[PDB]
């Protein structure tokens, strides 16, 4: 995990403070995210997955 | 008040028919006029496009039903944002005098035949805002409203329901069938 | 493929009564499944439940035949 | 995307928005007035309809 | 006949061009003008590759400018007259009759399609566009395309000039 | 071609002919004031509602005719490679590219897209 | 539209769950001065275990599918910025202005 | 039927609508419906009135030319372009067609009410009699043409071409009454 | 003989127009069924048997729902842009490749570049037509956003016409008949899956017609019978770019199922999209459009004309 | 003769595209509609000749080319005249 940005006490939780590293394998990683849209793939394959769960509309009104 | 009949009448009884005419037509124009409104009255029974209006809280409702518990596109039914493609308009939520003018306006910019449903006690008689300086005291005040869906709001059973009463009264209608007489 | 999925078919639209009684079931109901006859109605509906399905499919009715 | 509500008269040049006045009010049901005029227990419901969702 | 037809339909709209003057309906005249000036010349051509081109450059993206600055709409829209439409009509068809009477071949252009090419001719067994675009990159008659990129993006910073007063 | 032409014309008599069609088979309503207005959301139309003219939507139009011609010079580089001396045909094609990098790159330090307004 | 529907799939169970205690879907009654107008019935709390036991499965399903999205981030990311002071004269609250970064909160 | 009709495009021929006698052998005097159901509700309420006739007739008569050239001005007919002409009828043989076969065709009401028996009521003149009562009898206010008719074909008024100029054409100066001695001229 | 060409050509022609308008209007249950299921819905299945006659009931509703035709003298113009439109998309199938001769169409990638354009100006005229600024606006937008990927659209082309070495479109198959050409062009496979879906003005595209930003965007002022022709249009528009990516990429094997099978999956693929992905912005759609795609195409260009010359280097 | 049968058309057009130019128009859009019509007619004389020609028939390009840059500079002085005056009205001419 990166560090943190703002130091947090207790009884919170920063949702933003994780730093973008600038490591090599980590630049690398989020441009070939981009170059070849894994993010958008996994989204893809979700909704291909999803059609496969039986929907749970009620035949009313019988 | 009429109440169902009992398993022998209905041993008795035959098929109930599905154009609800009947076919007792007389001559070839009578039969001929009763099919083509049998197709018509099919085609806008089966394919009905609400406009959504949705002002409030009965809202809610009107989104539940488009949600996949009790499919409404099951139906045929599909939100058309667009009140010239838009064939029905289900005004739900109050009406306040400035609403007044624009849910006129956007019912007749619509073109017909239109129908409305009236859901909710809030737009059916004013509901329970009916005694306030600023609420028009139902809907029916406004527009020719069809279809009353009591509730408050609707339980989406109850609204669907309503919808399937107004296919039966597109199913009914008769227009070509006695324009013949007209 | 048919992994004991088409036998099933063929006993819910066997013993409906054929395909004149397996088609006009399904284009009535808009579905054709399989349950127990929970009891028949004083108004010839008849009452089918199934707990293989889930809530909202669990238990439905055939309504009465002379009600096309 | 309004609510069904809102009603925003905007002034916009080329596409962007410039000026945004909203009309809060076109659902004012005056809800005060009526909550006076009930009883507490009566007057319940009123705040379960605001905020609706 | 297809030729001396499109004659005639090129004539009717351009007495139409002259007498309209909403600027929509000047701009709608261009776009019908244009694919008959397409399909003319396609058939007086080797083949119908400049009439693609000029389609996609004149009508596909530079008539997209003038309909649309033209869109000022007069501020209403149409008044439509179904009597230049009936005129247009009526001197269309006494037009078409005559192309119907006109002498089929004296009436008609005299240059060499492909298919109006002589047999032996080898050279015009190649594709139908290799040897005609054949100088415009080979040496020393191609740097004039050079000059024409130049010239486009010359223009565009003559564009970002004047399209840029002061906002 | 011309057998492309009567399929044209064909079709769009056939169009014609059924929206046409729709036009008698759709019922008709007595006109109404209000039901031939602009759609406004339900509320009345302001002034006559054409929108300014000062804009960018034809500058963006003119960036595309500059590179819908710049596509006309090269379009005809397939047949021509075949024929064509390669050396001529290499590079002049090359530079074609090479300058509209160029200019891009340029222009994006320039950035005029992100326009002030 | 996909979030959406997939939500108010979950949506229903919440719902119906107003409705086993209070007896109306939405809207109920069930909270009065002297406390929740009524008891609940059995089982209730069970259901609500399940429910609470599936429903980090539903929110991660859209949570993965539409928080990295480059679409919705590009679409939402850096829209009107609020800064903190102009947020607390505003007289703001809520998740907006434990969003703009005070740490405040009235639970 | 009135404003519809005088404006719908089928009676209208090419620019030129055919009136009988060049519509200046016409007297008419039209009322407006409102005025029309108001005095029914009145009469209604009122048993006295039983069996009276009631000529409801408008405040000022008029000339079917006036008006027609009233109504292309407010329509914005009349600017350069659009060109009104005032044919005889009579001239023309092909109005009578048009209805004819307009009737033959339509199912349900000819288009724009082209039938012949409406060509018919523009044609007869307005007769109106003293001694059988009238609106003022039912106590029932005329809204005059001047006030209601501009109104009532705005939705129809076009024709604002790009060619030539618009907004500042003056108001549309209103008709002009026929008085009785002016019939007399009229009629000879 | 030489009328036995003509007369099949035409009956070609015709019996082609019927099978695509048939099935792109009967294709739209498609996406009512197979977006009900992306969704958890259980789609339309109400009508005839398992919804299977409802786009016909659709068609029926809106012949029969009158024409609400907006200010009184637009009458024709407004009736003229469905026509246009719904022309140009049937239209544009005629120069599809068969090894079955329907044409000798040459230069067919032209053609193709020529019908895409023409969209512009239907819709630019239908928003002008209806005098609405909420249409206005849609129209421009409409305008800007198929003006824009033309751009890149020209270039992708060329990449796969300098490939396959002609402008006729059946060489694809020829150049195909050993190893799919997606696996080699894979990055422009989603690029042109773009462009195509920014044409059509599907989502993530969205901004012609739209939704919740504009009412219908252009669409918002049309009656029935117009309407039903637009819809109609933008679909025969979604199959034709589905078999454009199919006989590029994935085979062009014409007079084989699989092809058909392809088909399907690809629009089915518009589908998938439709149901998953966010709209874009205006100013981020033309930062994808010039300063990434236009970048992204030209790479290639310059790419692959030096390996056609390594390749005619070598032969 | 040959031009009146062959090269009339282009004349007649031609010139009929002139007096547009030199008509009477509320701004000057339908001026430069007209001169754009007249390109049209330019191009169909242009390509009649260069037809003659066997290979010299590529002229076009540099004829377009050079063609629509005139458009765009039409269009460029017209659009940032209605933006400097509010208007590029004949009326202020
Ligand atoms: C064919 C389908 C027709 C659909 C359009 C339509 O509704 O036409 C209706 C019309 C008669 O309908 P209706 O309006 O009730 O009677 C005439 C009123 N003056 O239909 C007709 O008048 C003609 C029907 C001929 C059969
Ligand atoms: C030679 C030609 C001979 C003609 C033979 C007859 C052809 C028509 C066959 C279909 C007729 C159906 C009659 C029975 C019927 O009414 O079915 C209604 C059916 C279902 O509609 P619904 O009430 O909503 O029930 C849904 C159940 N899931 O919905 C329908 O089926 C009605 C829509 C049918 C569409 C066809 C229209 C008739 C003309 C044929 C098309 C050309
Ligand atoms: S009727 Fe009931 S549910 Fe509907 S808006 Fe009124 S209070 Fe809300």
């Amino acid at each position: 995990e990166p560090k943190d940005i703002v130091e947090v006490p207790k009884g919170y939780v920063y949702v933003n403070n994780k730093e973008l590293s600038m490591e090599f394998a980590d630049i690398t990683d989020r441009a070939a995210s981009t170059m070849f849209f894994g993010e958008l793939l996994r989204g893809f394959a979700v909704t291909l997955a999803h059609i496969f769960k039986e929907p749970a509309t009620i035949n009313y009104p019988f | 008040q009429q109440t169902l009949p009992v398993a022998e009448v209905a041993q008795n009884l035959p098929k109930k028919g599905y154009s609800p005419f009947g076919t007792k037509q007389s001559s070839v124009a009578e039969w001929s006029l009763a099919r083509l409104d049998d197709l018509l009255n099919w085609g806008r029974k089966g394919s009905i496009w609400p406009l959504t209006f949705g002002l409030a809280c009965c809202a809610v409702e009107m989104m539940h039903i488009a949600a996949p518990r009790y499919d409404m596109d099951r139906y045929g039914v599909v939100f058309r944002a667009s009140p010239r493609q838009a064939d029905v308009i289900i005004v739900a939520g109050t009406l306040t005098n400035k609403m007044a003018p624009a849910l006129r306006k956007v019912y007749d910019q619509m073109p017909e035949p239109r129908w409305v449903i009236s859901m909710g006690s809030c737009a059916n008689g004013g509901g329970y805002y009916h005694y306030s300086y600023s609420v028009v005291r139902g809907c029916d005040r406004i527009i020719p409203v069809d279809i009353y869906v009591p509730g408050c709001p609707p339980t989406a059973e109850a609204l669907m329901y309503g919808v399937l009463q107004l296919q039966k009264k597109v199913k009914r209608m008769k227009t070509l069938q006695m324009w013949y007489r007209k | 493929l048919g992994i004991n999925r088409l036998t099933k078919l063929f006993q819910m639209v066997r013993e409906a009564g054929g395909l004149k009684q397996a088609y006009l079931k399904l284009y009535r109901n808009d579905d054709l499944k399989i349950g127990t006859l929970v009891g028949i109605d004083k108004y010839g509906n008849k009452y089918f439940e199934n707990p293989y399905y889930f809530y909202g499919r669990n238990r439905w009715i055939e309504f009465a035949p002379h009600v096309n | 995307a309004a609510h069904g509500v809102l009603r925003l008269v905007l002034e916009l040049d080329g596409e962007t928005v410039m000026r945004a006045d909203p009309h809060i009010g076109l659902l004012h049901r005056g809800t005060e007035k009526l909550i006076e005029y009930k009883t507490y227990t009566q007057a319940l419901p009123y705040f379960d309809r605001l905020d609706y969702v | 006949m297809i030729q001396l037809m499109l004659y005639s339909l090129i004539i009717t709209t351009s007495i139409i061009f002259l007498n309209m003057i909403h600027p929509l309906a000047l701009g709608l005249t261009l776009l019908i003008q244009t694919i008959f000036v397409c399909l003319l010349t396609g058939l007086m051509t080797k083949s119908f590759w400049y009439s693609y081109i000029l389609f996609l450059i004149f009508l596909g993206g530079m008539l997209v400018l003038f309909i649309y600055v033209t869109s000022l709409a007069s501020n209403e829209m149409f008044n439509l007259s179904m009597k230049l439409t009936l005129f247009s009509s009526l001197i269309l068809i006494f037009m078409l009759i005559l192309s119907f009477i006109m002498d089929k071949t004296s009436s008609s252009l005299f240059l060499m399609n492909n298919d109006m090419q002589s047999i032996i001719n080898m050279n015009s067994y190649f594709m139908e566009n290799s040897l005609s675009l054949n100088k415009l990159y080979n040496f020393p008659t191609n740097f004039i395309t050079i000059l024409l990129m130049n010239y486009l993006l010359i223009t565009l910073i003559v564009i970002v000039k004047i399209t840029k007063l002061f906002k | 071609m011309f057998s492309i032409i009567f399929i044209a014309l064909l079709i769009l008599l056939i169009t014609t002919i059924v929206m046409f069609l729709a036009s008698i088979l759709s019922k008709k309503a007595l006109i109404d004031r209000e039901k031939s207005s602009p759609f406004e959301c339900g509320f009345d139309p302001k002034s006559s509602s054409r929108l300014p003219f000062s804009l960018r939507f034809f500058l963006i139009t003119i960036i595309f005719l500059i590179f819908d011609v710049e596509i006309a010079l090269i379009l005809p580089m397939i047949i021509i490679m075949k024929y064509s001396n390669i050396m001529i045909w290499t590079i002049t094609s090359i530079i074609f590219i090479l300058i509209l990098l160029i200019g891009l790159y340029h222009e994006w330090n320039q950035g005029m897209l992100n326009w002030s307004n | 539209l996909t979030p959406f529907f997939w939500l108010f799939e979950e949506r229903e169970k919440m719902m119906e769950f107003y409705e086993r205690v209070s007896g109306a879907r939405m809207h109920a009654a069930y909270i009065r001065p002297g406390g929740v107008s009524l008891d609940m019935p059995l089982g209730l709390m069970d259901d609500i275990y399940e429910f609470a036991s599936k429903f980090a499965e539903r929110l991660d399903e859209v949570e993965d599918v539409l928080t990295t999205n480059r679409i919705w981030v590009q679409r939402t990311e850096d829209i009107g910025i609020v800064t903190a002071e102009e947020a607390l004269n505003y007289g703001f609250s809520g998740v907006m202005l434990r969003g703009s970064g005070i740490k405040w909160d009235l639970r | 039927r009135f404003l519809r009709y005088y404006a719908h495009i089928w009676r209208r021929q090419f620019r030129s609508m055919p009136l009988w006698h060049k519509g200046e052998k016409t007297v008419k005097q039209p009322v407006y419906v409102s005025d029309v159901a108001q005095a029914i509700i009145n009469a209604a309420k009122d048993p006295d009135s039983a069996g009276r006739i009631y000529q409801a007739v408008g405040p000022k008569r008029y000339q079917l030319s006036e008006l027609v050239d009233w109504f292309h001005r407010l329509m914005r007919k009349d600017q350069k372009r659009w060109g009104y002409m005032r044919y005889d009828m009579r001239w023309d043989p092909t109005f009578l067609l048009k209805a004819k076969l307009n009737s033959f065709i339509c199912p349900g009401t000819p288009i724009g009410g082209l039938h012949p028996a409406r060509i018919e009521r523009e044609a007869v003149t307005d007769k109106v009699l003293t001694g059988v009562p009238t609106l003022e009898d039912l106590g029932v206010t005329l809204t005059t043409m001047e006030q209601q008719v501009p109104w009532e074909l705005r939705p129809y008024r076009a024709a604002l071409y790009y060619d030539a100029e618009l907004g500042e054409f003056e108001t549309p100066s209103p008709p002009k009454c026929i008085e009785a001695r002016d019939e007399l001229r009229l009629f000879a | 003989m030489f009328y036995m060409e003509f007369i099949l050509s035409l009956i070609g022609s015709l019996l082609l127009i019927i099978c695509v308008l048939v099935s792109v209007a009967f294709l739209t249950l498609l996406e009512r069924k197979v977006l009900g299921y992306i969704q958890i819905r259980k789609g339309p299945n109400k009508v005839g048997l398992m919804g299977i006659p409802q786009p016909f009931c659709d068609a029926i509703k809106l012949f029969t729902k009158e024409q609400t035709y907006p200010l009184l003298s637009n009458y024709l113009s407004y009736y003229i842009s469905p026509i246009f439109s719904l022309f140009l998309s049937l239209f544009v199938w005629m120069c599809m490749p068969f090894f079955v001769k329907l044409y000798s169409f040459n230069l067919g990638g032209l053609f193709f570049l020529c019908c895409t354009s023409l969209g512009v100006y239907t819709v630019m005229v239908a928003g002008w037509s209806s005098n609405s600024n909420y249409a206005l606006l849609g129209g421009l937008r409409a305008v800007a956003q198929t003006i824009s990927y033309e751009v890149s659209l020209a270039l992708i082309l060329l990449s796969f016409i300098f490939l396959i070495g002609s402008y006729n479109m059946i060489y694809f198959f020829f150049y195909q008949v050993y190893m799919w050409f997606l696996i080699i062009l894979f990055p422009m496979a989603l690029v042109w899956v773009s462009i195509s879906l920014a044409e059509t003005n599907r989502t993530p595209f969205d901004f012609a017609e739209g939704e919740s930003e504009l009412v219908s965007g252009f669409n918002v002022e049309y009656s029935s019978g117009g309407f039903a022709l637009i819809f109609m249009a933008e679909y025969a528009s979604i199959l034709f770019m589905s078999m454009l990516f199919c006989v590029i990429f994935l085979g062009c094997d014409v007079f084989n199922l699989l092809f058909y099978m392809k088909l399907t999956f690809i629009s089915f693929v518009f589908i998938w999209v439709r149901g998953t992905l966010p709209r874009f912005r205006y100013d981020k759609l033309m930062y994808l459009a010039w300063k990434c795609f236009l970048s992204f195409s030209l790479n290639y260009l310059l790419f692959f004309i030096g390996f056609k010359i390594l390749l005619f280097s070598l032969l | 003769m040959i031009m009146i049968l062959y090269w009339s058309l282009p004349m007649i057009l031609f010139i009929l595209g002139l007096f547009c130019f030199v008509s009477n128009r509320k701004h000057l859009l339908s001026m430069l509609l007209s001169l754009e019509f007249i390109v049209l007619m330019l191009f169909f004389m242009l390509f009649i000749y260069l037809n003659m020609l066997n290979y010299e028939s590529y002229f076009s390009m540099m004829f377009l080319t050079f063609s629509v840059c005139e458009g765009a500079l039409g269009l460029s002085i017209l659009v940032s005249m209605i933006r400097t005056h509010g208007n590029d009205y004949f009326q202020s001419f």
